[PDB]
């Protein structure tokens, strides 16, 4: 049993963990489903960021409890809710082919989403590497030591769960970026629809064979939009509340013995 | 009771190559009741009969009736089977038969004979005569066309336009725009088709207005005035139908 070990472990557990990312994920294009995915990630990252601050307050309380446990062997306004779910559209309504094309290729095409995914995946890896703060004691033994080891273990398991959720949001943003490049590949490019409209305008003599291509060009666009409405609907990330740290109150002053010779 | 054969005759006549010239999504549907009343409907817009086309004396157009609510007219837009059904529904009659080609007929079968047409069953000559389009959709307007002497034909129309120059036949574009939602089966293609057809209606009307105000021939402005009055009716019906479903 040693007091300076406890006093050091308290400072170690109270110390700053990784800074979570703060940059917002911007929608890859101007389609409604893309914006809905980006806004869901905005809400998920905001709620996660609040819950990580709550875990920081819990580690502060655990450090205070460790200091009071060390003094026993000598002398030294809202709460966390769930994440809101962006309401997403079902099968999409009719949209003009030129308009769908013009919206699909207006934006950063997934750069902000990739930066979001990079930041949250790095954050994942940093919290994973920072779990030696919650290991057992070398010299400190007994009932209070076992209770403190249990509290540290609960904080370790919560931190690892938080890392898994950070990885999940990163993979969500990555998925919407891949879905957008598939949509850019499969949907008719704007130059082709404007050129087709102009080629009907040049020879209305070809008007009886331009219409089966446009229907073809419509149908695809519509597969794209249906899939982009269905697959860019992201589940909100609901983190668990951080477990309460053990509360150890300050002890009464120690009785000096050998007193009264 | 009789004239099922006359119904299939006119049903073959609409289905000729005279006016079914590669229009994507255009088809006709002909139907007759137990009374013997003949009703037709196409799949382009509301109260549309093509240019210079006539219908026989018994024939009612389904999308052109006044005893039928405009909201259930617009509900049946571009879906001509449902149109002749709704015509029979409020007009109290039971449909004896529906004629056409079975691709068009795959939608509905409530006690209907489902008459199928083949490439020999349809002759490729239209050859039918009857009422001009103004007399089919607006016989009130066709009667005050007929009491107008050939000099006073400008009393039916609004004044001569402030532009003396012709407006420009952009109709080959607006028609195209019109055919664009007909390549879709998404919810809301009906309404977009009706908006593009309303723009085609208004431009056609302005062209007929200028055509009557610039010509000096009897039959020529009678064509132009009848065209103007027809597109006046069509623009009004499309505006009411687009407005009633917001």
């Amino acid at each position: 049993v040693d007091q300076q070990e406890i006093l050091n472990r308290a400072n170690e557990v109270e110390a700053p963990m990784a800074d979570p990312p703060t940059d917002v994920p911007i929608t890859p294009c101007e389609l409604t489903a893309a914006k809905n995915a980006a806004q869901q990630l905005v809400l998920s990252a905001d709620n996660m960021r609040e819950y990580l601050a709550a875990g920081a307050k819990e580690r502060q309380r655990l450090a205070t409890s460790l200091r009071n446990a060390a003094k026993a062997y000598g002398e030294v306004s809202a709460e966390l809710t769930d994440t809101p779910r962006v309401a997403t559209a079902g099968e999409p309504n009719f949209m003009d082919l030129k308009e769908a094309a013009r919206k699909l290729e207006t934006g950063d095409q997934g750069a902000s989403l990739a930066h979001f995914a990079d930041g949250w995946n790095t954050f994942n890896l940093t919290l994973q590497g920072d779990v030696k703060r919650f290991r057992g004691f070398d010299n400190w033994e007994g009932d209070a030591a076992t209770a403190c080891e249990a509290s540290l273990d609960q904080q370790r398991q919560w931190i690892l769960h938080m890392a898994k959720l950070s990885a999940a949001m990163a993979k969500q943003a990555q998925y919407v970026a891949q879905l957008h490049v598939w949509a850019r590949r499969e949907h008719p490019t704007y130059e082709d629809i404007v050129g087709l409209e102009r080629l009907y305008a040049e020879n209305p003599s070809a008007r009886d064979q331009i219409l089966p291509v446009y229907a073809e060009y419509q149908q695809r666009s519509e597969k794209v939009l249906t899939e982009y409405n269905n697959k860019a609907a992201l589940e909100p990330v609901n983190p668990p509340k951080p477990p309460p740290a053990i509360k150890i109150d300050p002890p009464p002053p120690p009785q000096e013995q050998g007193l009264i010779p | 009771g009789d004239a099922l054969r006359l119904a299939r005759r006119i049903a073959a006549a609409l289905n000729a190559s005279d006016n079914n010239a590669g229009d994507y999504g255009f088809f006709w549907i002909t139907a007759v009741t137990t009374d013997g009343s003949i009703v037709v409907a196409n799949s382009y817009g509301l109260a549309y009969i093509p240019d210079g086309m006539e219908l026989p004396n018994k024939v009612y157009l389904a999308s052109a009736d006044h005893a039928i609510p405009v909201d259930e007219i617009a509900r049946c837009a571009t879906y001509p089977v449902l149109a002749v059904q709704a015509w029979a529904a409020f007009h109290d009659m039971t449909l004896r038969a529906v004629i056409g080609t079975a691709e068009q007929l795959a939608s509905s079968d409530p006690g209907v004979a489902k008459i199928v047409l083949e490439p020999d069953d349809i002759p490729e000559s239209g050859k039918m005569t009857g009422r001009s389009r103004l007399e089919v959709v607006d016989p009130s307007a066709a009667a005050q066309l007929a009491d107008t002497t050939d000099q006073r034909l400008l009393d039916l129309l609004p004044p001569a336009p402030v532009d003396v120059n012709p407006p420009g036949d952009e109709r080959h574009m607006l028609w195209f725009e019109l055919m664009k939602p007909m390549t879709s089966t998404a919810t809301g293609r009906e309404a977009a088709h009706l908006r593009a057809f309303r723009a085609y209606a208004a431009h056609s009307q302005e062209i007929a207005l200028h055509q009557a105000h610039t010509a000096t021939d009897a039959a020529v402005q009678r064509v132009a005035v009848a065209d103007w009055l027809y597109w006046q009716y069509v623009t009004g019906l499309l505006d009411r139908a687009l407005a009633a479903a917001c």
